[PDB]
RNA sequence: CCGA
């Protein structure tokens, strides 16, 4: 199956079902007067197609969205008047192939919620020791709460969301049931007619007088209207169809579906349960179990957000009848798009669930559209996060990965859901399994996708039990889990059984070989780092593999997937073209170095030659992370597990410049600078070549129009947009008036305010894009033209970069050596990367060196294994036999008997490159896939001597983009407390940050060489003051100097 | 009258608010006539105004922004800490 | 339909037929609770209605 | 030799033991029971400091 | 910690003494003064709904397949019974048509 | 959302 398919299956749900369930509960509008009738037409809802596709909506910063229209009927009750007319209603974003969204130039994804499932929920609260005392809680789709209770004397006691508690008896009343029926439908009568004595009994006008005076001139009209308000009317209560369904299953009813209000009979069954949890009978729930918990994707939150917009826009158009007292309009005339287009631009642009898409590399990409999580609108606060709600619960087994989560504050909030799980039509999740008959596993026909209904009736084990093929379960104890708990039993018992023993983990977890010998912290970091790596410009596949490399490439989309049997035609590098046979030429376009949303490559090489058979399901054309059609994140290098001269001494690494010559871990990426020619009130900003006090060979890039051409080279303060601006104040002080009396000098009207390259950020220019209005284009308002630059650069490795492997063992590196220095081989060839093994133990990460003896046999086999997890049911020691076994067996060649020892096994002798001489001990060698983080230095170097600085408190500002200064904190402040250093403390504060006339004296000081003067009182100081002064507390400072007091002037 | 007088923090006067409507109403009738491409020298011809000045009614009519609103979706950032002291 | 199993299996039956004169106040039908196994009853407890 | 019991994030003790190493691989029982103790050592980390 | 063995059956109290308390709210607790043991004589326990009455009685062997509980279904004024297209128990209902 |  698909693994975008929750995104895929909901927008298809709620392009096809979904709206039209809004447009139907929508219509049908009247007046207050009733004589206009306004009906929506829904299930012909019309829409247009795009007004430009995915690239160019993306370098035009625009949505990629379709009109939609929704053709309406005006019928007139004085005469048989029949207008109908196509209506605009609103611009819906589309969903791509991708499974993503463009909404202003960006790509994203609505992140899959879990919430609590509407029902019924029974909980046992307890006082001190007291009373073992039961409550209910119903909970809507949409709607007040209902909430049960009862106390140590046992009154039932009912309330609504925020009011106090009332009696069941006067609820029930005030709906209008019959005192017969209603102890008539109780099992036990004498429970509760015990609370009908103390609470009363009221009749039923009674009953509706007193629900108004705990809810809110008491009346019953005004009550019953108000009820019927509440729980019993459409549009303003929704149980859902999730609601009917599992409230009809805990209560035992077998009422129909189609009823989405509450009933009187649904509150007598839930006063039923709630008295027989009195008498020990029924069963309590849990908040936190999977049953109870569904998943709300993009269909559901796009229903609700044009739910709240057509409300609006009803009552829009119900004003608009009732105002206008001339008849005969026109349908298009009473509706107004404007309440449903806010409504849809704000779910897509100011969401929680609506996140900047994760586009790093093809696993980032897919493991961003599978994310679970557990806040937003609806859901959780951060802050009422406790540590349940963090834990894992047994109905996760299966479902979500107990593993890939955050490491940050919201850890154990946001999950990932795990590889063969499936969300059904109601939002719960379900995992396949195989039947068990007699003790033999079935897998005859399909898996049975149990949707957690396996803890309390089936006995269901793992998928790595031993089993003989085509035969029964061998052994006398099988591990099953049953009733939340862990067992063993006998093999007869065993109902079900897993499909994979990769299903409790998600996709990047499942990358993971060797995961059994790692710990899970190590895996939870190699999954995190599997999802930072950038592609490279010439990917590999690894040595070692799992198997779900080619599904995940598949999967992600960065793969030209064939359609159709064929004969390719044509193939360059950016075309194919195949003629079908089983509107005869379909052309696959390739895409060439373009830009991600982490300034990365997204290109595309063909790997299909011309004239030759293709397979539906054939890739032709292979992505950036991406190579034979599998996920290829890095490269395999020769490793050693030993220490240099302290080069990889605390996870630091050494390598060699093979990986800087071979253009091994060479990387592109594409920064994106965008310039506006704006308007301002003195004059508008124009984008021109003659720009003041710039030079002679500062304008040899740029063309007639003052942009640079594509294919120059740029460099950190080159010019890329010259643009000027009319400053007209013209305030000279008296130097600038003597230097322009003296000198000629004639000041000119504009002033420079070009686009400049930042520090650093050199590359080429290969995408000068210029949007104009009168070009066709429209614009920001207030803005004349736009100017967007591509510049794309070849970043090699780097000392400072950071370098990680698929087990958590992360690492900078610190020395680039040359090969005649790294340690080398009984054949001669050096080592490409040492690494320190005391990383190893103590991190508890074996799983590593298994990865890396494997991949070294296959080095000099030629043959590139795949090995699933969890492969110790096929024996004991089964990956230690299988690495050894295969170590002889290359070994084993005619020219390559250096490659194992029998004495060492892992290790072999290797030699220094600077002496000639071997180590004294055998090391351990290998072929290890490393990987090449987002992280690297350019990013991360800053330093700033003096910048702008913050608007009241005139301190310096933060952030590597507007040239701020480093946070002094508390404890810094703290630290040169328990030292002395009263004078590095006192220049940090004063002359550093926020003291003006300190600044312009430390920097005129240092400049002329001089002592830096005593410091002032700094700004913020004084902002203090004036504040506390406006609050309204007479605070001031004194100064006591010969028998007199005087009040200081702090603002001088 | 008091929504026209209060309720702005740089307010704008009476009549700058019915020349808002009536551009409102303008606009949304004449494209219900040319039902595409929406052409702002039209909507100047139909109110028999001058374009710039169109845009200068326009730019007057948007709302502030407070300094303290957060800029992710989260209480880590807020929009003064980006506003340079001139 | 849906029995429980420590409960036990009942009958669905009714001693009257359609257009049958049946006196008031009498019983209208009844229905057994199947016993699985067979043996001796210990249990009744006292004062219980 | 043996990872012997976890502990959950609240402190509470878990009923199995874990009767293999990392040399000899765990099952994906006792790697669920380790998966306990690892949310533990996460939550704990993120939230105490 | 709660003791919960699965076995059903007629509980037998053995060296074991109950305390009574009263508390603040009107609690009914039991207390062992001493520790004791607690057997379960074993048996297949039917659970039957509160309106339901039992037939045998304290002490009688069951035959194979023989009844157990018949309750009284007992509704008032109500002499010829009509039934059409359902289940549907109902009363006389002498509807008209004209 | 991520990194330490
Ligand atoms: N929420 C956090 C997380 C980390 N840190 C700091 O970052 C360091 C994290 O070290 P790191 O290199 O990430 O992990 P190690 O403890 O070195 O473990 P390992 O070598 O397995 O990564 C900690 O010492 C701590 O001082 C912190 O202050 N607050």
């Amino acid at each position: 199956p698909d693994l975008i398919e929750i995104q895929h299956a909901s927008f298809h749900w709620f392009l096809e079902e979904g709206l039209i369930e809004e447009l139907n509960s929508f219509s049908p509008i009247s007046d207050y007067t009733g004589k206009l009738e306004l009906h929506f037409l829904g299930k012909d809802y019309k829409l247009k197609q795009p007004k430009y596709d995915v690239d160019e909506s993306k370098r035009r910063d625009a949505s990629y969205s379709v009109q939609m229209y929704v053709p309406t009927r005006l019928i007139n009750k004085e005469t048989g008047e029949i207008k109908e007319q196509e209506v605009f209603i609103g611009d819906l974003p589309l969903m791509t192939e991708r499974g993503t969204f463009i909404i202003n130039g960006a790509e994203r994804v609505i992140v899959n919620q879990i919430v609590r499932s509407p029902g019924v929920y029974y909980k046992k609260e307890l006082d001190k020791n007291g009373r073992r005392t039961y409550s209910a809680s119903l909970i809507p789709n949409r709607g007040a709460w209902l909430k049960f209770e009862t106390d140590k004397n046992g009154l039932v006691y009912v309330r609504i969301d925020k009011t106090r508690k009332l009696s069941a008896q006067v609820l029930l009343k005030a709906i209008g049931l019959s005192d017969n029926e209603i102890l008539d439908s109780l099992s036990h009568p004498e429970f509760y007619q015990k609370t009908l004595d103390k609470e009363g009994n009221p009749t039923e006008e009674e009953a509706l007088v007193e629900l108004y005076k705990k809810l809110r001139p008491p009346t019953v009209s005004g009550g019953q209207q108000l009820l019927e308000s509440r729980f019993f009317d459409p549009k303003r209560y929704d149980l859902g169809r999730v609601g009917r369904y599992k409230l009809n299953k805990k209560l035992r009813l077998n009422e129909a579906d189609t009823t989405r209000v509450l009933t009187p009979q649904d509150i007598l069954a839930a006063i039923n349960y709630l008295i027989n949890l009195e008498f020990d009978v029924g069963t309590t729930d849990d908040i936190d179990h999977l049953g109870n918990r569904r998943v709300r994707s993009v269909g559901e939150l796009l229903q609700n957000q044009i739910r709240v917009g057509l409300n609006r826009l009803e009552r829009i158009i119900r004003e608009r009848m009732t105002v206008s007292e001339s008849d005969a309009l026109t349908p298009a005339s009473l509706v107004n798009p404007k309440p449903l287009v806010a409504a849809i631009k704000e779910f897509f642009g100011s969401s929680q669930l609506s996140q900047f898409m994760d586009q790093t590399n093809p696993l980032a990409e897919l493991t961003h559209k599978r994310r679970i999580s557990a806040l937003g609108p609806g859901g959780l606060t951060r802050e009422r996060a406790g540590f349940a709600v963090r834990d894992i619960h047994p109905s996760h087994h299966g479902r979500i990965c107990p593993v890939e989560t955050p490491e940050g504050p919201n850890a154990g909030l946001i999950g990932s859901l795990a590889t063969c799980a499936r969300v059904n039509d109601y939002g719960f999740i379900e995992t396949p399994y195989f039947r068990v008959e007699s003790g033999r596993v079935r897998k005859d026909l399909d898996p049975v996708y149990l949707t957690a209904d396996e803890e309390d009736d089936m006995r269901v084990a793992p998928g790595d039990i031993p089993t003989d093929e085509e035969g029964n379960i061998i052994g006398e104890s099988v591990p099953i889990r049953y009733r939340q708990e862990f067992s063993t039993t006998s093999p007869e018992q065993v109902d079900y059984v897993a499909v994979s023993p990769v299903q409790i983990i998600s996709v990047a977890t499942s990358m993971i070989p060797f995961l059994e010998h790692d710990d899970a912290n190590r895996a939870l970091m190699g999954s995190n780092m599997q999802r930072q790596a950038v592609p490279l410009l010439r990917p590999e596949r690894p040595l070692v593999g799992t198997g779900l490399e080619a599904q995940a490439a598949r999967d992600s989309g960065m793969v030209i997937v064939s359609r159709t049997h064929g004969i390719v035609t044509y193939v360059d590098a950016t075309e194919i073209r195949v003629q079908p046979h089983s509107g005869e030429e379909i052309v696959y376009p390739i895409q060439k170095y373009q830009r991600s949303n982490q300034d990365t490559c997204l290109n595309q090489r063909p790997l299909v030659y011309a004239g030759e058979d293709v397979v539906p399901g054939q890739v032709l054309a292979d992505g950036s992370a991406t190579e034979g059609g599998e996920l290829a994140l890095g490269q395999n290098i020769l490793v050693a597990y030993m220490p240099w001269e302290g080069y990889n001494y605390e996870d630091a690494i050494l390598i060699s410049e093979r990986l800087v010559y071979d253009d091994v871990y060479t990387s592109i990426h594409i920064e994106k600078f965008e310039i506006e020619a704006r308007q301002t009130k003195l004059g508008p900003e124009e984008i021109t070549r003659e720009i003041p006090n710039v030079g002679e060979d500062a304008l040899r890039n740029l063309d007639e129009h003052g942009i640079i051409r594509i294919g120059a080279w740029v460099e950190s303060g080159d010019i890329l947009v010259g643009k000027v601006t009319p400053k007209g104040e013209a305030d000279q002080p008296p130097e600038e008036k003597l230097l322009r009396a003296i000198f000629g000098e004639k000041a000119r009207d504009v002033r420079d305010n070009s686009l400049r390259v930042p520090n650093g950020e050199k590359g080429r220019v290969v995408d000068v894009r210029v949007f104009t209005r009168e070009k066709g284009d429209e614009l920001p308002p207030g803005a004349n033209m736009v100017v967007r630059i591509y510049v794309a650069q070849k970043r090699k490795i780097q000392v400072g970069d950071k370098m990680a492997g698929r087990h958590g063992n992360k690492g900078i590196i610190s020395r680039i050596l040359p090969i005649e220095d790294m340690p080398y081989l009984p054949d001669g060839r050096p080592i490409d990367i040492a690494l320190n093994p005391l990383g190893v133990p103590s991190r508890m990460n074996v799983g590593q060196v298994f990865e890396c003896l494997l991949g070294w046999a296959g080095e000099n086999l030629g043959v590139r294994f795949k090995i699933t997890p969890f492969d110790e049911m096929y024996g004991e020691e089964a990956s230690r036999d299988t690495v050894h076994g295969l170590l002889e067996e290359a070994s084993q060649r005619p020219n390559k008997d250096w490659v194992f020892n029998e004495n060492h096994p892992g290790k072999i002798q290797v030699f220094d490159g600077r002496t000639g001489e071997p180590f004294d001990r055998p090391i351990t060698v290998g072929q290890a896939y490393m990987l090449k983080l987002v992280h690297l230095v350019d990013d991360k170097i800053h330093a700033r001597s003096t910048g702008p600085y913050s608007l009241v408190t005139q301190q310096p500002l933060g952030g590597k983009a507007q040239q701020g200064g480093q946070r002094f904190g508390e404890m810094e402040v703290w630290a040169l407390e328990a030292y002395g250093a009263a004078y590095i403390l006192q220049e940090l504060l004063t002359v550093k940050s926020d003291d003006m006339q300190g600044r312009n004296e430390a920097l005129n000081a240092i400049v002329k060489g001089k002592s830096i003067p005593r410091p002032g009182t700094p700004e913020s100081f004084k902002v203090l003051m004036r504040e506390l002064q406006s609050l309204g507390l007479d605070i001031a400072a004194h100064k006591v100097q010969l028998s007199e007091d005087g009040e200081s002037a702090d603002a001088e | 009258r008091a929504i026209a007088d209060q309720s702005r923090t740089i307010r704008l006067p009476v009549h700058l608010y019915e020349t808002i409507s009536r551009i409102k109403k303008t606009t949304k009738l004449l494209s219900q006539e040319m039902r595409r491409k929406p052409t702002e020298e039209e909507i100047a011809e139909k109110m028999e105004m001058t374009i710039e000045k169109l845009r200068f009614i326009a730019k007057s009519a948007q709302l502030p922004i407070s300094l303290e609103t957060p800029i992710g979706k989260e209480e880590d950032s807020r929009l003064g800490d980006f506003i340079e002291a001139d | 339909q849906e029995s429980d199993p420590l409960g036990g299996a009942s009958k669905t039956r009714l001693l009257v037929q359609d257009g049958d004169q049946i006196p008031p106040g009498a019983v209208v039908a009844r229905t057994e609770i199947q016993c699985k196994e067979a043996g001796t009853v210990r249990g009744i407890k006292e004062g219980q209605e | 030799g043996m990872r012997g019991l976890m502990a959950d994030p609240q402190g509470e003790i878990i009923d199995l033991p874990i009767k293999t190493n990392f040399r000899e691989g765990l099952t994906v029982t006792e790697y669920v029971i380790s998966s306990y103790g690892a949310r533990k050592g996460l939550v704990d980390t993120a939230l105490r400091t | 910690k709660d003791v919960a063995g699965d076995l059903a059956g007629e509980v037998l109290f053995d060296r074991l003494v109950p305390e009574e308390k009263t508390d603040r709210q009107g609690n009914t607790t039991r207390i062992a003064q001493r520790g004791g043991l607690v057997w379960i004589l074993s048996g297949e326990v039917y659970n039957l709904p509160p309106g339901a009455e039992p037939v045998v009685k304290n002490d009688e062997q069951v035959e194979v397949g023989s009844i157990m509980a018949e309750t009284k279904l007992v509704t008032n004024d109500g002499g010829v019974v009509r039934l059409v297209s359902n289940r549907e128990i109902e009363i006389i209902t002498a509807s008209v048509l004209l």
